[PDB]
């Protein structure tokens, strides 16, 4: 494993896109995701 | 973070790890640092840690715009922001946040961090939409002054809390930090030396039982186990008055280390040393199916005690490693026989061949474990199933006419027994549950057992400031109504009683009736003066030994133990000093 590069903080230039599509789900024992 | 062969990156919160699952499956990577370690995983929420449980907590206000600090595989880590949605599982609401990367990019850290982006869905429909997972917060840490003397303390340590990696050698460390004359007692030699590599880097001496006493100016930690401590006791008015001892696998019921938990509560009365005791399992609890470190799947279901000819596939038809505990060890070949048959390839275990085979069960791939009770103690395996008819023998000291000890069995085992036997997995996470397939229910009742008589006949045999009597633990000497020190032998007996156990290889009972006999240890007459219900067979045959002299007669001991000829290893042994060979 390599260095994360990372840190903890806010960029408030970062791009604001996505959609909050409201989505209907069982889950899955393996993690995964089901549909209706 | 990359594997090659980025699938994932991680972060590194509050000293521990936090990843996803599917992206490193439970295994273990070596930075620069120290090597990693697994602890805790969540296949339901996709969530594992490293090297320590979760630690940040939940945070999602359902309105606020939260964002994710993306990693990509090729160049630079990029940043956006989003107002997520609701994903609306059927227990519960969690956050969805709308968004997709390149493959390998899944534990991107979300705005403290409130989510371990990855887990996600694709609807054929429209695009594809990933799920702000994250766990609940959770815990261990340093422990407190429980080094103040005329103090027992009670450790309840479950498998795995880092009982032997993280917590023994913090103590260890803070006792030297106090200048104190630790002594650490180990059940067995290989959890001793999973001590001393635990300890690396600390001063700890191990001590071995061909030395009655070793002593230095330069104080070290004394690390020695429970049946050296005991005859070190019993060997040498040398022993050294130490101020911490601290006797890991506790619930041991083994006589010697039965007179060790007595005899250092004794030494804790007298305000002389502050004790630790650690056990899953302390004297005080009866829970068969403990809390453990990753989920146990407990099955009920009949098991077989012989070889089968047929209806178990379920046995066989698992595919991961298989631990199986056996009340004996000719019962234990009759499985293990009946299971080579199948293809499976089988590690055998007992008590006089585990420093011979329990090494082969790390090197070694193998698909089944064979076991009698002494995998209870500190005994750690890769596999995934336990198989536990929780049956197993028991010797008893039967008084009804002359005195002898019997096997009973195969007579259920303790609440206790059971909770170790089913300790033996449930602490490293598998995708798959760990299986405790076991059968039938323990006994509460097992205060017939020889080995609380005999760790009293070792107790109070001890040289002890008088002063007091070393009287047995507090929870356990309730367990016999001896009177104390009614075992007492006095100047050459008491040589030949040790003499008897240490270079006899005898038990403790048959050795105090040999001893309290005042026959002296070379004399082997008394193996040949017995009842005719005292000859011994050996498969079905009775017992001709050619003696020291040249003689021949058969094997009859005027005093019976079942110990001495349960085992074709230990008739072995004792037809050896029958012969007065040894």
């Amino acid at each position: 494993s390599l260095e994360k590069a990372a840190n903890v903080q806010w960029d408030e230039m970062a791009d604001i896109t996505g959609s909050s599509p409201i989505i209907e789900v069982k889950q899955d024992e393996d993690g995964s995701f089901s549909i209706r | 973070r990359i594997m090659q062969r980025q699938v994932g990156v991680g972060i590194h919160m509050e000293g521990v790890f936090h990843t996803m699952w599917h992206v490193t499956r439970g295994s273990v990577i070596c930075h620069e640092t120290g090597r990693l370690e697994p602890s805790w995983a969540d296949v339901r929420n996709d969530m594992i840690s490293y090297g320590g449980g979760w630690r940040l907590g939940d945070k999602w206000d359902k309105e606020e715009d939260v964002q994710v600090l993306a990693i990509e595989p090729g160049k630079n880590p990029k940043h956006v922001q989003t107002k997520p949605g609701l994903f609306k599982t059927l227990t519960g609401e969690i956050g969805a946040v709308t968004l997709d990367f390149k493959p390998g990019t899944s534990g991107s850290p979300i705005i403290k961090v409130i989510g371990l982006y990855g887990n996600g869905v694709v609807t054929k429909s429209g695009d594809y939409v990933s799920a702000i997972t994250q766990a609940e917060r959770i815990d261990y840490e340093v422990d407190e002054d429980i080094f103040r003397k005329k103090r027992l303390t009670i450790m309840d340590l479950h498998p795995g809390a880092g009982k032997t990696k993280r917590i023994l050698p913090s103590i260890v460390r803070e006792a030297l930090k106090r200048r104190l004359r630790t002594l650490i007692l180990a059940p067995t030699r290989v959890v001793a030396a999973e001590m001393e590599e635990a300890l690396r880097g600390l001063p700890i001496r191990y001590q071995t039982p061909a030395v009655k006493s070793e002593h230095t100016g330069r104080e070290i930690v004394d690390l020695m186990c429970h049946a050296t401590f005991t005859t070190r006791l019993l060997s040498s008015t040398r022993v050294p008055n130490y101020n911490l001892i601290v006797m890991d696998e506790a619930h041991f019921t083994d006589p010697c280390s039965v007179a060790a938990r007595g005899y250092i509560s004794t030494r804790v009365e007298m305000g002389e040393a502050a004790a630790i005791f650690m056990t899953a399992t302390p004297p005080g609890s009866i829970d068969p199916f403990p809390q453990s470190n990753s989920p146990i799947e407990d099955i009920e279901r009949e098991i077989p005690e012989r070889s089968w000819n047929t209806g178990f596939d379920w046995i066989t038809d698992y595919q991961g490693k298989t631990v199986w505990f056996v009340p004996s060890i000719k019962a234990g070949n009759d499985i293990a026989n009946c299971l080579r048959k199948s293809g499976k390839k089988v590690i055998q275990l007992s008590r006089k061949t585990f420093d011979t085979e329990y090494p082969k069960t790390k090197l070694t791939d193998w698909d089944f474990v064979v076991t009698t009770d002494i995998s209870e103690m500190g005994a750690n395996f890769r596999a995934g199933r336990v198989i536990d008819p929780r049956r197993c023998l028991k010797p008893v000291i039967l008084t009804d006419g002359p005195e002898r000890v019997i096997l009973a069995g195969p007579i259920p085992v303790t609440p206790a027994s059971a909770a170790q036997r089913r300790g033996r997995i449930g602490r490293n996470p598998a995708q798959e549950d760990d299986q405790y397939v076991f059968s039938g229910d323990p006994l509460k009742n097992d205060e017939d057992h020889a080995h609380w008589t005999e760790a009293k006949m070792l107790l109070d045999n001890i040289y002890t400031p008088e002063g007091i009597i070393p009287t047995l633990f507090g929870p356990e000497r309730e367990k016999t109504q001896a009177i104390d020190g009614e075992f007492r032998l006095r100047g050459e007996q008491r040589k030949t009683f040790v003499e008897l156990m240490r270079r006899g290889d005898l038990p403790v009972w048959l050795s105090y009736k040999v001893a309290s006999a005042g026959i002296s240890y070379k004399d082997r007459e008394w193996c040949f003066t017995g009842e005719r219900n005292n000859q011994i067979l050996e498969e079905n045959m009775e017992v001709e030994i050619w003696t020291r002299e040249g003689e021949k007669k058969k094997l009859r001991p005027k005093w019976l133990d079942a110990r001495v000829y349960a085992d074709p290893m230990a008739l072995k042994d004792f037809k050896e000093f029958a012969s007065g060979r040894k």
